[PDB]
This record gives structure tokens, C-alpha cells and sequence, in this order.
């Protein structure tokens, strides 16, 4: 999986 | 009396390219007149032979494309020491410290690692048989990165010696070497920690260039190697003056990674993080992507050993190698992964910052 | 204080 944002992988994990 | 030397795992020779490697103290004077003495032989037998490069700084010798019925003859000539036939590589605070990375195209205008990254002109590739800058970023991001970085306030210097499917030669990344070496003694700076995050079969010369450049004072971390087997079976991961880095997992457990995982052994110093690692992705400016492998792993030690080499600059390469080992996590890793004979001999270390 | 794993377990600070 690719996150576009540093804040975006942060709500995922 | 010379040597003739071969990758032993088959797949990855790379046959009509050679290395003829000198004996230590070669001018590269006697070292020119040795190539073109090859090339007059050669000629008068009726052969065609190409010299690609000839080396100084590191080894005495030379790169040359011809046919192996000239080796028999090729081993005959003054000063030779061995012949090694050409192989393939794979891909697997800080502040007065550069780091070196040896490896595949980088996107150095990614919001991780802008300013950070600088790209050398340097590159040495094989022809192949976003993506192609992957591999690189991730390690630039994992080493120095504004958000996911062990080292962030550390430079980097990055030289291309893998292609766009991560693959690389044992000249490519000996030549790579040579250049660190002259850049060094052209523009001399601090603290060097070069890191290698490629693997290629066992290779007397890219071991020997390794010891070479370690006794020149340089940094040199590379990684374990992929292949769930012992670390003295790969180059630049046999050679003793280097810091082998092993993967482990979250669980602290080795990491697995399909039917093969890290590799071990008396060769391997230490192990760190390298499964699940966070880090910059090449698909976009401010992406990223979780990576694994002994590149990884490496990529932390690397984080580390600058961090550790800024703060006590004076250190010798086997007093930082003890700091390495001292401050690691002792006796945590699962030792019943590894096969029964290899637990004694492979080191139960995961690298950690001093607290 | 959100830190990834690895980061954590080298001991970096958050
Ligand atoms: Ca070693």
C-alpha cells in the first residue's frame, strides 16, 4: 500500500 | 603463481568480461603497459580484446572484454596476483558524516530527502534483460529522512551501480568504490559510512576492494543478503573489515520473506529492523511505502553508525564496531529459526541508540 | 507521540 501523505499512513496504522 | 577465480553460483557469471587483479603495489603506469602487453599478445594470436577501465586507488588492475582461450595466457603476464570473472549484484544528528549509497537511481526532489541527497554523476549499469528509482529512495528515506529517517540530519552522497530491475556487475560496483576513494582524496571531508544494499556470490576481488577501503578508515555496511543461507557464500557480505547487517521483525524474530529470508552466520556483526520498514516511495513527491529485506536492516546501522560517528568522530573502525555491539539489544532474536549448528556461531544483536 | 516500530525499537526518540 501506498500513502500519498505522511498523515495518511499515520490514521492507517 | 596466479589465480583463476569464478562465481560458483552459476546463474550469475557473467562470461568474456574479466578483472585482472595486480599485485598490491602496482604503478598504473606498469599497470597500462600490462594491458596493452595483453592486447599485443592477444592480437598476434589472432584475438580481439576491448579494455573497459583500469583501476587505481584501491587495486591495481584492470576490466577487459575477451575470450577465456587468453586466460591461460593472460595469467602469465608480470605482475599479476588473480583473475576474477565478471558477476553479478543484486539489490536486497549526522551532520559531519556522508553517507555513500551504492545502489539504483534515486528521486532526490522527494519531500523526505530534498537537500539531503546528492546525486553524483556516477553510474554503472548493466542492460536490462517510479519503479526503477524505488529501491534507492526508500533507503535514502529509511537512512536520512525528514519523517521516517534514523539519521535525519545526515548528508548523502548516491552513485548508480543497479539498473531499473535493481541489477548490478562486481566491476560496476568496483568502480563505484575506486570513485568514493578518488573523490576523497581530491576533495578530503569528514566521517564515511558507505552503504551497500546488494548482494552478489562470494568474489575475492569485491571483498579484497572492501578490506581495502575499510583500512583506508571508511565506514563500509552492507547488507546480510536475501537467500535464508550463510553471509559468507555473498560478496561484499564476506568480507571480515565490514559491518554485515541481518533483518528481524517486529516479534523479534528473523524476517521471512517467501520461501527464502535474511541470511546468517559467523559473518553477520548484527541484525536490525527490516520487516515492515516505512519509508520514501518514488511513485509520488511526498509518498511512501513499506519495504523489506537486509537492505533495510542496513540502512538503520548505516542511520546509526552516523549518528554514533558524529558524536565521537575520533573512533576507530573496531572501537565504532564495539559501540555497534555494546549498545545493541542482546538475546532477544528466536535462535530456533536459524539451522542447529548455525545459532552458536550467528550473533544475537539488534541494533540500538545509545539511551 | 506516533513513532513506527522500527524507529522505536533503535530507540529514537518521539
Ligand atoms: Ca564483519
Amino acid at each position: 500500500t501506498v500513502f500519498t501523505s505522511w498523515e495518511e499512513y499515520l490514521d492507517w496504522v | 603463481t596466479a589465480t583463476f577465480h569464478r562465481c560458483a553460483k552459476d546463474p550469475w557469471r557473467l562470461p568474456g568480461t574479466y578483472v585482472v587483479v595486480l599485485k598490491e603495489e602496482t604503478h598504473l603506469s606498469q599497470s597500462e603497459r600490462t594491458a596493452r602487453r595483453l592486447q599485443a599478445q592477444a592480437a598476434r594470436r589472432g584475438y580481439l580484446t576491448k579494455i573497459l577501465h583500469v583501476f587505481h586507488g584501491l587495486l591495481p588492475g584492470f576490466l577487459v572484454k575477451m575470450s577465456g582461450d587468453l586466460l591461460e595466457l593472460a595469467l602469465k603476464l608480470p605482475h599479476v596476483d588473480y583473475i576474477e570473472e565478471d558477476s553479478s549484484v543484486f539489490a536486497q544528528g549526522g551532520s559531519l558524516v556522508e553517507v555513500y549509497l551504492l545502489d539504483t537511481s534515486i528521486q532526490s526532489d522527494h519531500r523526505e530527502i530534498e537537500g539531503r541527497v546528492m546525486v553524483t554523476d556516477f553510474e554503472n549499469v548493466p542492460e536490462e534483460d517510479s519503479k526503477c528509482d524505488s529501491h534507492g529512495t526508500h533507503l535514502a528515506g529509511v537512512v536520512s529522512g525528514r519523517d521516517a529517517g534514523v539519521a535525519k540530519g545526515a548528508s548523502m552522497r548516491s552513485l548508480r551501480v543497479l539498473n531499473c530491475q535493481g541489477k548490478g556487475t562486481v566491476s560496476g560496483t568496483l568502480i563505484g568504490l575506486e570513485f568514493i576513494r578518488k573523490s576523497q582524496l581530491v576533495q578530503p571531508v569528514g566521517p564515511l559510512v558507505v552503504l551497500l544494499p546488494l548482494a552478489g556470490g562470494y568474489s575475492r576481488v569485491l571483498n579484497a576492494a572492501c578490506q581495502r577501503l575499510a583500512r583506508a578508515g571508511v565506514v563500509l555496511v552492507t547488507a546480510a543478503g536475501n537467500f535464508r543461507d550463510d553471509a559468507c557464500l555473498y560478496s561484499p557480505a564476506s568480507a571480515p573489515e565490514v559491518i554485515t547487517v541481518g533483518a528481524t521483525n517486529a516479534q523479534d524474530q528473523p524476517v521471512t520473506l517467501g520461501t527464502l529470508g535474511t541470511n546468517f552466520g559467523r559473518c553477520v556483526d548484527l541484525f536490525a529492523p527490516g520487516e515492515d520498514i516505512i519509508g520514501a516511495s518514488s511513485d509520488c513527491s511526498t509518498c511512501f511505502v513499506s519495504q523489506s529485506g537486509t537492505s533495510q536492516a542496513a540502512a538503520h546501522v548505516a542511520g546509526i553508525a552516523a549518528m554514533m560517528l558524529s558524536a565521537e568522530p575520533e573512533l576507530t573502525l573496531a572501537e565504532l564496531r564495539q559501540r555497534l555491539i555494546h549498545f545493541s539489544a542482546k538475546d532477544v532474536i528466536n535462535e530456533a529459526w536459524f539451522p542447529e549448528d548455525q545459532r552458536v556461531l550467528t550473533p544475537n544483536l539488534v541494533a540500538a541508540l545509545p539511551p | 507521540c506516533r513513532l513506527p516500530w522500527n524507529l522505536q525499537r533503535i530507540g529514537l526518540p518521539c
